[PDB]
């Protein structure tokens, strides 16, 4: 009622002469926030030889305090290829490995599984046996050394595997005909895969999980959680930052 | 008024069956009318009634819930609409929405029931397909909602996609009685696969 | 999004990342 | 023949944020196509096109009762660490950012029953003073009124006034690009009534949508929760 | 002049499945010409274009005899990892991946003697239930019939169906994209003969075509045997 | 079939591999 | 397929003016736009329409007196590095380099009052013998004249003269390229006054501008104050 | 103003720097 | 004179060298 | 003879080797 300004007026609100618009928004694009390295997980080795077990890369559980964390809580569906930074801390002496080879292979959406040393590799006696899924060929092996290695990680990028056009992170349903508890949100093959490290290290280090999600696609949005503890009445919420009262 | 969830309905047959599809008739996939709840004076803010799409009262769809009972899956969308009873000396709102794969549950999955929310989400849950029931301006709300879900189609026996909520914002102030809610699925453009055996 | 070097097509459209339909 | 090279001193250092990609390792994978409706392409359109409600004392509406007067119904603080935002996505949205820019539009709408009617002043008080405490003191700044039976909801936009090109999305102790200002709704009469033993309040819910002007600025991670 | 260079991190890793090749040691290699037949292309074309035979308590066919009514006589988990494909060649090529995708022919030939006829209901039985045990059971569902001494041989396809846009080539503890169903054949009448004395009973082979829809996907290596 | 940069030709078509007639 | 390649000597130096830059890891920001006037370009054109005041015995002024002859009035060594150029903005801007080049105008401006009259004769004497002491002895070189009373300002511009391309910003112990001569004013008269009780003195302000010639070169560093 | 290289373009003038309106 | 390679002017030849009148 | 790479002319044909005439 009545609208542009200076009348005391009922439905008659003042002038808005919107502003300009500088960064045209740019930041908010869901594929831009994505196409960046986090610091997603931190996990230890196998030594080369037992009976291990491989890693599951699915940052759709969240709970951890991190942005990338919600951000994908944001969505309903997912799609997106993946890239990954493994770098491997020392939690000893350096000087304790000498060679330091490590065997890495990634297994895609739906591969399958059981490993044991079957690799032997022999010379002068003592003899090295790696896992029988550590090794080289159909699905992607890394080998890197950590002595001296003046950045003791490995990386690469890894596509889309999953069998589901998309991947919904969160699912009102079953993934299985026995309907038990676990299989709630759950749909198998809703991640991007899996991961081995292992090596004559296992001990003496623990390893950093970095993703990177080019080609960001995220179908409807969902609530956005807040992070934060609800401030007093009629009050801000003071911070530490870049600025402030010095 | 209508309101669409996220897109009109496609009546596109599944990218992912080279097996044989029926396709339902409206006078097979009928029209269903049935009782949600009494939204009384007491249930405080943030609770709500939980229809997940549409089990639970799929026994009770008596025709196009007999197609579905011999096929193994379906694609269909759902016209619903909720319509709460009340005069005007009552006051409060609720907004009702569609959700895409909701879930909390307590795992009483695909059965309706009540709940109250966490808040960040009755905040946020306008940030769905949600029309605004407000008992000084109107008493319906109308939705249509299309297929959706990883699959090109789903098993409605293991998934449900489509849930609406009916969420209570305001309080319900006024005379003594309760507002019962209420509301109609009819399915849309209906589905099916693979019929199952018999029942022996 | 994101991807802006020239080098970052060093490597194929089609080996790089993944490819819709 | 081999190309003569100098290793740029930061050579073998990682950097998070690297403008370029890594190498594949698994080629020729074909994906199967999406139908899937609703993807978003920016986070700053479902904020725009989005109603998200309000936070006050726990509830996202306010009440005008059939006894007010000048007492301010609903206050808060220009910043979108202010506490009536807490709960929303606008706000919440901005989390994950540095700096904010632009006026966000307030929805209210008055739920109180058909029997019933009121109005309010919702004003808009420039961060200067020390805050107005009755209507007869905001009144002489930026406000409208609602006569809540003429429409039963409203929409009121708070600008963007500043010296400041972009402002902060993370507010704290008072700066000048800390604060916009302050937002608040005070009640024109009270609640009439048909009768007063039946109806003797009413609910105004409060929704916030992003302003048209609206953008976000300078992606953030994380600090300790608080 | 000289180039000035950053060593990415991962810069002397080795990574198995480069998209790129390594430096040539002993060029100018001509190699002699081969006209050599049947050269493939494809791993997918064979297995197209080629009957494999199936695998039922160890030998490649079922049987008939004067005597069966509504028992099932050959029944299969519909997965790849499923028994009665265990000896073949799709299912075994199969095994070098991760993902199938698609309809499977089955080719049966009836081999009982010409003074012998038979009858069979073949049929597809989708996986939900706890699977049929009667021919008046499964008849509801996707089936034909065959009456040997019409063709005394047959195809039959089993469909793809699924909200699986791909299906797993390494089945186990059932998933939703572990199973696409059941095959079944049943015996609709018996072994009608010139001289029941003679002949009692009939072997109808059961062969293994890829189908045209049929794909793989994501390569893999062995794990251990099992 | 799998060579996929653009460096793959660095070395000649001649030289890198083998040639049939 | 890899490259080829030899690291250069140097390769992992780090040399603090290399003509390249490093690489970015925050894209993508664009940033509002700035009207703010007087934005300048290069330090030569701020030195060259902007005049500067001098410094002698501390103020930046000289004085004639009912009382002075040939005694010279105004003296300094042209250097840069000179005395009565310390206080200046062009002298100090040069101490940013190594190397000076061109003329530089003197603006002074008589300030004594109108009642008041007096001469001078601005000399400028080349850098040989061992400096004038009398206006008679400077008055065989370059000079003009100057009497307060047709301008009460006057430009004088002392030029560059040397065999020297360049100068020195940082003189020192007499070199060739240290020194390009002196400026001196001289009184040709006295202060002629209405009434020699109230103006028995006069202060012509001396200003230093760049020369339209005048260049710098050589970034330098800055060593131990002194 | 000092930037002289070719390869100084091997990133975007959009990524590398920031830019005016 | 004994400058010869082509990323000789990797460099502009205004940054690298001096330059005459 | 045996040179046989796109960078075996990364230097000059005249740096590189010797010149008949
Ligand atoms: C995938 C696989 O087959 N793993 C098996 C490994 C690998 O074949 C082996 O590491 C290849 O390098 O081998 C295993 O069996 C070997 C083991 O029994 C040793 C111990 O004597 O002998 C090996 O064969 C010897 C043979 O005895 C010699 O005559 C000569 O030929 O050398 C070979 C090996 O160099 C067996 O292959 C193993 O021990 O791990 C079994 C694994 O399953």
């Amino acid at each position: 009622v009545t609208n542009v300004g200076e009348d005391g007026e009922p439905g008659e609100t003042e002038p808005r002469h919107a502003l300009s618009p500088v960064d045209m928004h740019v930041h908010t694009d869901v594929s831009f926030l994505l196409d960046r390295f986090f610091d997603v997980e931190t996990l230890e080795l196998s030594n080369l030889t037992g009976s291990p077990a491989t890693h599951v890369l699915d940052p759709f559980g969240s709970t951890a305090q991190l942005a990338w964390a919600r951000l994908l809580n944001t969505c309903t569906y997912f799609f997106s290829d993946l890239e990954l930074s493994i770098q491997f801390k020392f939690t000893t002496t350096p000087s304790s490995v000498g060679e330091g080879f490590v065997w890495v292979k990634w297994f895609p959406v739906g591969a399958p599984t059981k490993t044991t040393d079957a690799w032997q590799l022999e010379g002068g006696g003592n003899s090295v046996r790696i896992q029988q899924l550590a090794v080289a060929g159909m699905s992607p092996t890394v080998v890197f050394k950590i002595a001296g290695s003046r950045s003791q990680a490995c990386g690469f990028s890894v596509p889309y595997t999953s069998m589901w056009r998309v991947v919904p992170v969160f699912y009102n349903g079953w993934g299985a005909p026995t309907k038990e508890k676990a299989t709630y949100n759950w749909l198998p093959g809703a991640h991007f895969g899996s991961i081995l490290l292992t090596s004559d290290a296992h001990d003496k280090g623990g390893c950093y999980l970095r993703y990177r999600f080019p080609r960001a696609n995220m179908y409807c949005p969902r609530p956005i959680p807040p992070a934060f503890t609800r401030p007093a009445d009629k009050t801000r919420h003071k911070f530490p930052t870049n600025i402030n009262k010095q | 008024g209508t309101t669409y969830c996220y897109s009109k309905p496609d009546g596109r047959p599944p990218s992912t069956v080279s097996d044989p599809v029926t396709r339902l008739g409206p006078t097979l996939s009928r029209h269903y009318t049935f009782k949600v709840g009494e939204w009384p004076h007491s249930q405080s803010h943030g609770h709500a009634w939980i229809c997940p799409l549409p089990s639970d009262k799929l026994k009770k769809m008596g025709s196009f819930h007999e197609v579905v009972k011999a096929h193994h899956l379906v694609k269909n969308g759902w016209d619903v609409v909720v319509q709460v009873n009340a005069s005007f000396a009552h006051s409060g709102a609720l907004c009702v929405a569609a959700v895409p794969e909701y879930e909390h549950t307590h795992e009483k999955a695909l059965k309706w029931s009540e709940l109250e929310e966490p808040a960040y989400t009755y905040q946020q849950l306008s940030v769905f397909p949600h029309q605004l029931l407000n008992l000084r301006t109107n008493s319906s709300v109308h939705l249509v909602m299309p297929y959706i879900g990883p699959g090109p189609t789903t098993n409605l026996t293991l998934h449900n996609p489509w849930t609406i909520v009916i969420l209570i914002l305001s309080e319900l102030t006024g005379p003594g009685q309760t507002v019962p809610v209420t509301m109609s699925v009819a399915p849309i453009d209906a589905m099916v696969n693979g019929p199952l055996p018999n029942p022996e | 999004g994101n991807s802006g070097s020239i080098v970052q097509n060093f490597y194929m459209q089609q080996y790089q990342n993944s490819i819709d339909a | 023949a081999p190309i003569r090279v100098v290793s740029v001193p930061e050579s073998d250092s990682f950097m998070s944020s690297v403008p370029d990609n890594s190498t594949p390792l698994y080629p020729k994978v074909v994906v199967p196509p999406r139908q899937v409706p609703g993807r978003f392409t920016n986070f700053i359109d479902v904020a725009k096109q989005t109603y998200s409600f309000c936070s006050i004392s726990g509830k996202p509406y306010f009440e005008v009762t059939n006894t007010s007067g000048d007492e301010p119904l609903f206050q808060m603080d220009v910043s979108l660490s202010a506490a009536e935002l807490h709960g929303t996505y606008v706000a919440s949205l901005s989390s994950f950012f540095a700096q904010y820019r632009g006026s966000l539009n307030f929805y209210f709408i008055f739920t109180g029953a058909a029997a019933t009617k009121a109005k309010f002043l919702v004003a808009f008080v420039p961060p200067h003073s020390a805050a107005p405490k009755t209507r007869d003191e905001a009144m002489a700044c930026i406000h409208a009124v609602w006569d809540v039976g003429l429409n039963s909801a409203f929409s009121f936009n708070v600008p963007y006034s500043s010296p400041a090109d972009f402002m902060a999305v993370y507010s704290a102790e008072a700066t000048v690009v800390n604060v916009s200002g302050w937002l608040q709704v005070y009640a024109l009469t009270a609640l009439t009534s048909t009768d007063i033993a039946v109806n003797s309040k009413g609910r105004v819910l409060v929704a916030v949508s992003a302003g048209p002007d609206f953008s976000l600025r300078h992606p953030v991670d994380l600090p300790d929760k608080q």
